[PDB]
């Protein structure tokens, strides 16, 4: 049964560990801010939490902080007592509501597990109001508390009173959720819960080292002159896109040639839009090595080049930096380090007559290799044996160039595929070549 | 756009001669590689012969010295000689460019051998 | 230490049914995430498919029916089920747990579907 | 015998062989300070020496390190013709002195030695002072002759000392001697030593030093100096222990950049030895302190972070830097206070059939904060309809694996990195044990 | 057909694209200077201001070349009735390119490709001037028409030079030429040339300049911009002794390498053109001294070793290095100063029977230290040359020159007066 | 310009003796050492022995006693004393003055013993 209330002048403590006297400091870091709602009971975590109750017959003993609040997390938790304060954080398998049977832990959670963490000491617990301030930062949960007297009374007491620092443990673990645990058969109480946020505060030491007051910076205007005396009296526009460079050429040409004389077209001086390139067929290979298929419109560079062809449906895997083959070393060879992208989709539909298509030939046999980036147009009798060949045909004396064939009801692997491969390189002159730009 | 005229076929007595020509128009950059293919109704694309830009010519197996090929540079022209035909010879030919760039073919001879 | 235990590999006939299944034993943190990863016959190695600690699968290949991964909770496993095998993928299976803080692998079993 | 005596206002040499007139100039460097004791006779930095015989008895001068046959020791020899600079490593006797004219008696046989020089000799009532003074491989002789009345001891006055020779020998000199040509005698000699000072000049229209004062005598030749003018304990923590630094490296085996293992450190004695003891790392940096310093600090508490890259992108690795992993599978912070070590493991991690056993991420709706993991396996959806299913059309999905073969050149053999971060001005630090 | 004429105030342009209204401006660049040299009728430099007066429009086209042939890459720019065109194809142009009007073969006998092509409206459509500046990969043409009443010369006027067009083409020019288009005609045009200076502009509150006054023509402009408103000795010692580097070379004997000779000189002028006259030298290195620099310089003392090593032992003559020749030969310093230098002596030391004077130190207790070299005397191994021997292992003569700075006032310098 | 005169060669007999004799004249400066190479024929050169200006003699061959080394500090000379000859030292010999800069040859002395 939730209820609103009013913070005053509540929820300051020691930041770090230095001692100073007599001197006004100005220190920037999560608190609670004045005069803020708290609300009052009888819940997430966000960056911290304040948390204040007066209920003394210890019906408030612990609390049970966590992610998502099953095994899925390790739930770290804290249990008073009048022994030994005990601080675990093993991954308690959560139940649906948590409590302490008083005190088997099983409605808490399921089973005990892994937990390299393990803490044990003085009771914290000690008309008396205690306020604890919990918050975990750089993978260290840090709790610091203060107790003070006070007559009876429903809200927050009027005054000012530091906390001092109570534990700091190393367990860097994430919590967004966290959950009381009171000591009941029904009951109720009640407690105070406020959440800090980020501010500058200008705290004042005493002569004993003691902090004794402190001013907000940013509440009224006042507090801002009180800070800085340090005392206490989008639009884009852009070119209109016309010059785009035309891709619908190079693709569905409806003659890619042959492998071993492959068309290579220079694309430069235009704005190149990739989209249109995902407008056609689903891809039976579709693979970019040097540039992520996304930012292709945001990198550009000075020319283009694309070169297509005709291979077999079970050559594809061949065309790639590094491959080695019939088509990779005779009719078409990738540099190492190729930056681009490469095309490939089956064209059976078109590249195939039931009588036999034999316009798409190839080289078969070459006296050696051929070096990335080139072609080799000659058709000469390739020699085999000893005896020159004189230019004719025989023994030892066969043609470079074999020509494929391809029929409607062939089987998957032979049909015939249309490969395009986009190359991309960098010079010392203007680019002059960029993507489509709102 | 490169086309290709074929002429010189048709219905020769066995033992006759015959007289193809293809002659390229269009791109026809000058490293230009052309050849012939047979093909007859049933078989596949055979290859006939083949001249580069070096002027050599190259024949196949099935015609040794029966065919022949003269080039003109003038025209740059492609003229393919028949000569002791036989009725396995009965198919269409298709005259080929290699060029550098996408190939383009004919659109066929007709060339009967039969007694 | 984790230990990874696989089963259910084989010999099947094609269109067939199997289930494989890993147990992850030992460490393997809470918020763990598990999966099945292909190896082809000296090719690369692909994802089959990953199941999340928060039932969120993620198959990497356009396969569904073939596969279905299923999560036990109590014992922290999973299995993934089988049917209507191709010759296609015959290939050596290893499940992959990455955990929290350092990934993990399995053994290997063998598949194999022919006809 | 020896005796003492006080050095009065002796000593002063032209620092430079610069010209200056009238002008009162203040110079910094080696001097025999005024009014100290020299010791008078019957190394370190520098020699003054002075005699006053006529007889010309006095002549020669060994300098070395050992007096032995094993090193190199300077020897002038003078007689009345010439004077001869040699610097062999003579094998001296006892009591070296000059037969006349034989040297067996100063030294056994001649060997080894490059410099031999020959010129006038600097010997010609009269008192002679020298000054020798050895600095960076150069051996500079100052000299001068007074005409001195008959006075017992070192005169009342000034007299600056000219260069003679500068020599670059570049002999390591611990000690010199001096030898006598002889029947018994007797001669005397008077011996002080430099150290390194402050004086202040004054050079009189003709350009030759007639005053100096120095700067460090009493408070009023400070003042004239000043106005130019001439009216441990340390307290570390009890606790011994042992940074397990040999669990985090050799631990055979290392996760994939996309999911980096993290370990800390704290609570123990931080040495080092064992990182130059483990390999040749191939790259060793440390950006916010030194990488010979870290065995006398202290810190907060460390982080270990271990993984495996391709070697050519190591370099990836460093503040403010981008990369498909910088901004998608590892970010380091701009203010980045550690240091970072990769070496080789082509040998360990490569396999002739592809070890792939390693994937890092290339797909990332944003860039990644710095010290951030993410380890989802969600498909990446390129701006269309949810592709639950799979990569498919324009999705993708994210996670390519690496190959590793022997084959592969340096720039794609897998490198295993380990990055160390510190933690500085913090609650009171604990790793730090290497002093007492 | 030349003629030098004077230029008056023409040719300025807008230096940017920016619009100013009533303010002076100071600008930092290339303009033709007031009251210079323009010619009546070629390099190129930085920038061109061209000026024509006919109005039959017989000009057309400006060919910039470098090579001025078919060799290399030259801009074309062609202007008729109806459009301008830009190539950078490099034609096979002719003595004296010409319009036929319409064949284009007088101009150039063949074409080839290029990697270029514009087109718009044309230039042309009284007086035209045209500003042509090339840098940082860019080609920018200012241009202007300006009617004139009948005169003689270059109007006692002011008008500004707008841009025309920009070109990314990123390749140098030198040269230019010019077009005629045909019986008999007549041309005449004014060509000047820019230069780097600083102008005051004045902006009127349209937008177009209208005055302006350079910054250095006279004292009254260089007032005007700085107020911004328009209202080596040589002397050397006189010796003239010669060096003797020749009597070191050429010496006909030269020492073993375990005992090499050194010479000292000093207190002579030193040349060094017998040292590029000597031979063609093998090896010439130099560490302290730049080679070609030897020459301009004041030097204390200079020490010459001399000596003869394998042709494979070469590179072992070197600072820090490592070698039986440099651990118990001779070895140099790590800050040695000088130079070193190295010929091939086979027809000079090469016995047929092969040469036993020369020898070498394999076997030592301890190393060289820089500076030193060992007499005493298998531990000594006597070399072998002969005509037979290929490179490699011939006998080389080697000569080390030591040099020492920054002492006592150098003698050894005359090489300059 | 330095002179090294080579005296006392010839034909003798086995088990016979000769004074080989090197005199240097010219500049030959102060720390001088003088030795004696040995030359057979269409061979390598081969060292005799060697006397330095300290008296102290390192002979480079088994030979002690056959060759002995007397020295002339008057005249700076120096005497090779043969004897008990036998037909494996038949080669020509120079002698070798090292000066402290320049070494120099001598012009040769022929030694020819056999029976």
């Amino acid at each position: 049964t939730q209820s609103y209330t009013n913070s005053f002048t509540r929820g300051v403590y020691y930041p770090d560990k230095v001692f100073r006297s007599s001197v006004l400091h100005s220190t920037q870091d999560l608190f609670l801010p004045f005069f803020s709602n708290v609300t009052w009971f009888h819940l997430p975590f966000n960056d911290g939490v304040y948390f204040a109750s007066t209920e003394k017959s210890n019906i408030i003993r612990g609390w049970i902080f966590g992610t998502t609040l099953d095994s899925k997390t390790q739930s770290l938790l804290i249990v008073n007592n009048a022994t030994n304060v005990v601080i675990k954080v093993c991954e308690f398998q959560f139940c649906n509501d948590p409590f302490l049977d008083v005190e088997s832990e099983f409605r808490v959670y399921s089973s005990a597990n892994n937990c390299t963490f393990e803490y044990v000491s003085q009771p914290f617990l000690m008309k008396n109001l205690r306020e604890f301030v919990f918050k975990n930062i750089d993978g260290y949960f840090k709790i610091y508390s203060k107790h003070t007297p006070i007559n009876l009374e429903r809200d927050l007491p009027q005054g000012f009173s530091a906390l001092e620092p109570l534990v700091d443990l190393p367990i860097g673990i994430n919590i967004t959720r966290f959950q009381t645990l009171l000591a009941l058969t029904a009951g109720a109480a009640a407690y105070y819960v406020g959440y800090l946020q980020p501010r500058t505060f200008l705290l004042k030491y005493n002569e004993n080292g003691t902090i004794t007051d402190a001013v907000d910076c940013a509440l009224d205007p006042l507090s801002e002159t009180k800070c800085t005396l340090k005392s206490f009296t989008s639009i884009v526009r852009f070119p209109n896109i016309t010059n785009l460079c035309p891709f619908h050429e190079v693709f569905n040409a409806t003659t890619f040639a042959s492998v071993y004389a492959w068309n290579r077209k220079r694309i430069s001086n235009c704005v190149a839009d990739y989209s249109v390139i995902y407008n056609f067929a689903p891809f039976f290979a579709f693979k970019c090595y040097g540039v992520s298929p996304t930012k292709l419109n945001d990198l550009c560079f000075t020319n283009v080049y694309a070169d297509s062809f005709v291979i077999r449906g079970n050559e594809v895997s061949q065309i790639a930096p590094g491959q080695t083959g019939n088509i990779a070393d005779y009719n078409y060879k990738l540099p190492d380090d190729f930056t681009g992208c490469v095309i490939a989709w089956n064209s059976n539909k078109l590249d195939s007559k039931p009588s036999g298509n034999y316009n798409y030939l190839y080289r078969l046999f070459r006296k050696s290799k051929l070096k990335p980036f080139e072609r080799d147009i000659s058709t000469e009798i390739y020699q085999a044996g000893n005896k020159p060949c004189n230019g004719v045909a025989g023994p030892n004396c066969y043609s470079p160039l074999q020509s494929y064939g391809f029929r409607p009801t062939y089987g998957v692997g032979h049909q015939p595929y249309r490969v395009v491969v986009l190359s991309f390189e960098l010079l010392h002159a203007p680019a002059t070549v960029c993507g489509p730009k709102k | 756009q490169v086309q290709l005229q074929e002429s010189g076929g048709g219905l020769v007595q066995a033992g006759g001669s015959l007289r193809l020509s293809c002659a390229a128009s269009g791109s026809i950059f000058s490293p230009n590689t052309m050849g012939w293919f047979r093909q007859a109704l049933g078989k596949q694309r055979e290859g006939v012969a083949f001249i580069s830009s070096i002027a050599s010519t190259s024949y196949w197996l099935p015609v040794k010295g029966r065919f022949t090929i003269t080039r003109d540079n003038t025209k740059n022209t492609v003229h393919l000689q028949m000569n002791s035909l036989i009725p396995e010879d009965t198919a269409v030919y298709y005259c080929y460019a290699v060029d550098k760039s996408q190939d383009y073919w004919g659109q066929g001879t007709q060339v009967t051998v039969s007694s």
